[PDB]
């Protein structure tokens, strides 16, 4: 499951910024340098069994970015592009391939089977568009060989070579804290859970064995080490808060859950 | 269209004064690009945060991740100052953290 996303914000005629990056599962592995010409390779396993390949990789990017960007600036005023915009696209594959691209955050061309295909929303503006992109057909016959065939490739040197990352077990640990205490007599209790990986993960408030089903769980949010981090709160009365305990159940842990009670100075005790 | 960053703020450790920690803001949701995002020390800013290269959702809209590493102590006070054009002014998200029950 690797995909590329591409990010292109046009300021003005004269002024643009270009960001790309490749994606195996949900892990960062390539970056382009912008500067430098190059990809820049995030982990030693992102080199896959292709060595020194990637020089034609980098010169076929480096040559279809050319292209692009001179020909959104050649066109912007025949497609109704105003400045200043953005161009978003990902790319990728998994059995599945997919190559989308957005106009100022919207869905406007997708590449489907051998050529650019307009969404019926983007209007007139996106036909004109796909007749540009489909202006030379050897062009998307070679986006089509990346998607259903470079791809396959890209996946075997890198899943295997970097399966003990995905793969790896991670314990979380667990705090609780309190929370910014909606409504007047009551309380909001946060159990935080940090550190584990994969991201998979069950955390519930509990009084003994009955699940609260009270427990707000918030987004699965990243680290910067590569785990996640996740908080769930629940909002109880000043006086009911006896005998909670926040759950945390995880693959990493092996059915030794993580139980936390909420005692101590949480309550506070005497 | 325009939408309007969400901003969450968290650590990577549970708080403890003069051990050092992480402090993330993820800032997500939003469109466009463009976006100033600062990380704050009792109202002051942090010198050589580190954020995550931009990427974006299957709704398009953006996502970062800043953070830092940090000792917090007692008195210090940490939030998450964020603009973009989707805001009048600049929206600070604090770091909720315990400092355990007040009266001693
Ligand atoms: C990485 C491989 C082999 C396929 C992913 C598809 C891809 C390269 C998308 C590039 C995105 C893009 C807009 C490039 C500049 O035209």
């Amino acid at each position: 499951s690797f995909h590329v996303i591409w990010i292109a914000s046009f300021y003005n005629h004269s002024w643009k910024q270009n960001l790309v990056s490749g994606w195996l599962s949900d892990l960062q592995t390539h970056t382009w340098d912008s500067n430098s010409s190059t990809i820049v390779f995030l982990w030693p396993w992102s080199r896959g069994n292709f060595s020194n390949e990637w020089k034609e990789l980098e010169t076929l990017f480096r040559i279809r970015t050319i292209r692009s960007f001179e020909g959104i600036r050649r066109y912007a005023h025949e497609l109704q592009f105003e400045y200043p915009f953005e161009i978003q696209v990902t790319g990728g594959c998994e059995s599945g391939s997919f190559l989308q691209l957005a106009y100022q955050g919207s869905d406007f061309v997708s590449f489907q089977n051998n050529s650019w295909l307009p969404y019926p929303v983007a209007g007139n503006m996106a036909k004109h568009f796909c007749k540009v992109l489909n202006q030379n057909q050897h062009e998307n016959d070679i986006t089509h060989n990346l998607l259903s065939d470079t791809c396959p490739r890209f996946i075997l040197g890198l899943l295997d070579a970097g399966k003990a990352h995905l793969q790896r077990q991670v314990k979380p640990e667990a705090w609780l804290s309190h929370g910014p205490s909606p409504g007047p007599g009551h309380l909001q209790l946060v159990c935080h859970v940090s550190g584990f990986y994969p991201k998979p993960v069950w955390v519930m408030w509990m009084r003994g064995e009955q699940e609260q089903q009270g427990t707000q769980r918030g987004d699965i949010l990243p680290s910067a080490d590569g785990t996640w981090y996740l908080r769930a709160t629940l909002e109880v009365a000043a006086g009911e808060a006896a005998d909670l305990s926040c759950r945390v159940k995880h693959s990493s842990l092996e059915g030794q859950d993580i139980v936390l009670y909420w005692e101590g100075s949480l309550v506070p005790r005497g | 269209i325009q939408r309007t960053p969400k901003i969450q703020v968290y650590s990577r450790h549970p708080a403890e004064n003069g051990k050092s920690n992480f402090l993330n803001c993820y800032v997500s949701g939003f469109h466009p690009s463009d976006i100033e995002v600062d990380l704050l020390k009792n109202g002051e800013r942090i010198e050589k945060v580190e954020h995550s290269d931009l990427s974006f959702s299957k709704d398009w809209s953006f996502y970062l991740l800043y953070y830092t590493e940090f000792t917090p102590t007692e008195k210090d006070e940490y939030a998450c100052r964020v603009n973009h054009v989707t805001l009048s002014q600049p929206k600070i998200v604090k770091w909720d953290r315990d400092m355990g029950s007040l009266v001693p």
